[PDB]
RNA sequence: GCGGCGG
DNA sequence: CCGCCGC
């Protein structure tokens, strides 16, 4: 019979999908398939490069800085924005703080059609006196790219970071066997989803299934 | 499990920073491998460095690193130099029963799980 | 009347490694080789 | 009448199944090994209807 | 496995105590009726080709679900034998 | 340790570790070789172990 | 590669031609499923015969087994409903019915 | 830069299919579905009953006929048959040879829009005074259909036989490096599908394609 | 009760 | 140890 799409989303975070019945063993040939690219093709946004100033590797210790310059490039993958627009390809994300205070996430100064979901994320404790300002770039892409891939260098004496794109953290999904009166081998398909809250669960499941169909049609002119 | 590879020479970074940028290309190279007898990190932890426990397996499932590969990553309170498939271990538990602190006040991914070191984790 | 293997029947080979039919699996999804061939039967690598 | 109608009739399909199904709900059966050595030579498990002849057991019992 | 069988070994003296509970209780469910429960409103058990469990179809389920919670008591010498069945087909339909 | 307690896995490491030392040669605890019920063994008696871990529940065979 | 993911199986595996038979093993001799049926006139027993499978035995070596769980009425169950008590039985299916 | 679906195809057996270029491992995710699907998934052709006149059971034995009626059916199941148009669900091929002559499939008379792409199949061999006539039924369906599960009776005393649909033999799917692009890190998606003939490599691939996108939808309606 | 196989 | 198959 039709597969019976049902839902069960919490907060944009967590998506339980079920949908059932389904052939003999085509749970398998959706859920692998929907993961693959849950994962590699969704578009999102990731911190590449970032700048402190008087820094100049990746590990050292910025004095009246708790946190070790890898301690806050790590906080930065964490952070997540959200782009508007396509005319917003690369934005410059830039924060100064001085003096007794906890860096948050909200500190960065706004940007035009840029914003931050993610404003309490620690970013780095400063001490009596501490001068931290820097510069972290921040792209739109695909997957994940290792800083070593593409290396950005806005500053000369910057910092390549790794590319944390898919919006998705990850992705599974079960194929139970499930009762339909006269046949019992059949499958259930149920794949569950989690995002870091840039998009939810669902919209990152459809927008998959497109991308699959979109690409399903290119096999339409031979040669 | 964790892998060892080939200690093509030198293995002291214990000190040196020229030691983590020589040794970091001399890695890009064909000399030292991600996982060389270097005492605090072979050249295997210097070059990833994952924040969230997420973080981690997804380079793993895009290719950068095998699950047995030592790598480092940022956990609840500490950064610790523990391969994927160790942290990933880590998750199950974690998952199979939500209490996840109580999670890893049982379980040692210290070394590989062998049949008596899930015996008594179980 | 013809006895087809089913899950139940026991089969086994002229070494020692003797066993019982888990489940029949789809050529659809069992291993298969580089060029279309797919296997015919997966013999668990522990019982040896 | 119930009892005819499982006397020759081949399959009962979806419904006669539906039913069973439904029947055994939470209900669960014993399970024994040749020799019944300790205690744990059955065990109670709750049955899942499957196709063919064997019984599904699981692996960790 | 079962649903909350650590709370409900806590709440027991000994083991075997716990199933002769269960198993009385789930007759009663029966016997007098099956609306002798008391946690019915929202929450209550259910099944999955429609939402028929609301009515009968595992007993002991219910016992279980039911003595989960603070609503039944259960004791040596609590009611005088005789005079429980009588009170319960009165007010139970 | 007081008196009664169940010593569980850890407290028979511990006395182990202690006999390591030199405090404690042999260790009082009650057992069936010594139970006064003419026909059966009480809880504090038999022990610990069960199909579970708490102490024993009266009525095991 | 899996197959099932199309994705490879990480690490060389080793496949070939391997001889293999079927044994004089088929499940036809393995399966009886018994609700009710004849009983012996002389003891009381599910014997079967014809069209009635028997009821597998539970022997003492079981019993111990039931005991020890303190499988109070599945053990009665065996020993009376399921077996001698001629009204038990009765009551039973009956009941059930 | 959009997929090239080039087509190479020889006969209607052999068909290589190669699209590219494709975004870093969707060579994979499209590759694998399809196999999935190809082989469980498309609807075909087999003999499901057969019908020798002095015959009466599957066990038995047909004077100056070499073969055993279980080697005879069994050879059937190896007979590719290719109707026409859904006008033809159930078609009754009907054969009958006498004497010294070998009986390959290319005897069966002529089912006018319906043809046998299995001629030189060897069905059985006659001696002298071999009386061989038989009518085979012939079915449109999907998957494998044990003669137990259907169990055809056209004439009383005929022996059903088993249910081979899958009109694809073997399907196997390469992932290359590159064609062109501005990154290197690219997949080449090339599949090449063996069909025994009723059906064409490209138009099982087609249907696959369909299957796939079918089940897409099934997304729908939330519950 | 005698014989054969299986766990 | 339990299960079957046959004079
Ligand atoms: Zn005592």
């Amino acid at each position: 019979k039709a597969p019976v799409f049902t839902v069960r989303t919490q907060g944009r975070e967590y998506g339980e999908f079920v949908l059932e019945p389904l052939e003999r063993g085509f749970g398998v040939t959706l859920g692998n398939p929907l993961r693959r690219i849950l994962l590699s093709s969704i578009p999102g946004t990731a911190v590449t490069s970032v700048y402190i100033e008087d820094v100049l590797h990746e590990f050292s210790t910025i004095p009246g800085v708790k946190e070790d310059v890898v301690e806050i490039i790590l906080n930065l993958k964490e952070l997540v924005v959200r782009f508007l627009n396509p005319s917003l390809q690369t934005v410059t994300l830039l924060l100064k703080a001085e003096g007794p205070k906890e860096v948050k996430a909200r500190d960065f100064l706004p940007v035009a059609d840029v914003e931050i979901m993610n404003p309490d994320l620690h970013i780095a404790t400063l001490e009596e006196g501490g001068r931290l300002n820097m510069e972290v770039r921040v792209d739109r892409g695909v997957g994940y790219v290792p800083a070593e891939k593409h290396g950005i260098k806005d500053r000369i004496n910057a910092i390549p970071v790794d590319a944390v794109f898919s919006p998705v953290r990850r992705v599974a999904f079960q194929v139970e066997d499930t009762r339909l009166g006269q046949r019992t081998d059949l499958d259930k398909l149920t794949l569950r989803i989690w995002t870091d809250g840039s998009v939810t669960p669902l919209e990152a499941l459809n927008q998959a299934v497109e991308i699959l169909r979109e690409h399903l049609t290119y096999f339409s002119n031979p040669q | 499990q964790v892998r060892k590879e080939k200690k093509g020479a030198g293995l002291e970074f214990a000190t040196p920073e020229e030691a983590l940028a020589a040794h970091e290309r001399g890695e890009v190279a064909l000399n030292a491998p991600i996982k060389v007898a270097g005492r605090e990190t072979s050249v295997g932890r210097l070059k990833y460095v994952f924040a969230n426990p997420d973080e981690a397996l997804l380079a793993v499932a895009h290719g950068i690193v095998d699950l047995q590969d030592v790598v480092t990553v940022r956990y609840m309170g500490k950064r610790l130099e523990t391969s994927p498939g160790r942290i990933l271990f880590a998750r199950i538990v974690a998952e199979a029963v939500e209490d996840e602190k109580v999670a890893w006040e049982l379980i040692q991914l210290d070394v590989p799980q062998e049949k008596n070191s899930l015996k008594d984790l179980v | 009347q013809k006895r087809k293997l089913q899950v139940g029947d026991k089969l086994a080979n002229r070494h020692g490694n003797k066993g019982v039919v888990a489940k029949i699996l789809p050529v659809e999804d069992m291993p298969h080789l580089p060029d279309g061939t797919p296997v015919d039967v997966i013999l668990n690598p522990l019982g040896v | 009448a119930a009892r005819r109608m499982l006397e020759r009739q081949r399959d009962i399909k979806d419904e006669v199944w539906d039913a069973l199904e439904e029947v055994i709900h939470g209900k669960v059966v014993l399970l024994n090994r040749a020799p019944t050595l300790h205690r744990l030579g059955i065990q109670a498990f709750q049955p899942v209807l499957v196709e063919g002849q064997s019984i599904q057991l699981h692996p960790l019992v | 496995a079962e649903p909350g069988i650590d709370k409900l070994f806590g709440m027991v003296d000994s083991k075997y105590r716990l199933t002769v509970v269960v198993a009385k209780r789930a007759q009663q469910l029966l016997r007098h009726g099956f609306k002798n429960t008391v946690l019915e409103p929202e929450e209550r058990p259910k099944m999955q080709t429609l939402e028929g469990l609301f009515d009968d179809p595992n007993a002991v389920t219910w016992a279980m679900k039911e003595l989960l919670t603070g609503r039944l008591v259960f004791g040596e010498n609590l009611v005088p034998e005789d005079r429980l069945q009588k009170e319960m087909e009165r007010l139970y339909p | 340790l007081e008196e009664g307690r169940y010593l569980s896995m850890d407290d028979v490491h511990l006395l182990i570790k202690a006999a390591e030392a030199g405090e404690i040669q042999e260790v009082p605890v009650r057992s069936p070789l010594t139970c006064q019920t003419r026909y059966g063994v009480c809880q504090k008696c038999y022990g610990y172990d069960l199909s579970m871990a708490r102490p024993v529940s009266i009525g095991e065979a | 590669y899996d197959g099932r993911t199309g994705e490879p199986i990480e690490g060389p595996i080793v496949v070939g031609q391997m001889f293999i038979m079927k044994l004089y093993h088929m499940v036809e001799d393995k399966m009886h499923a018994r609700s009710t049926g004849p009983y012996s006139l002389i003891t009381q027993q599910p014997l079967g015969g014809k069209a009635q499978f028997g009821g597998q035995r539970f022997g003492e070596m079981e019993v111990w087994a039931l005991e020890a769980y303190g499988a109070a009425h599945t053990l009665q169950e065996m020993l009376t409903l399921k077996s001698d008590d001629i009204e038990g039985r009765n009551a039973a299916y009956e009941a059930i019915i």
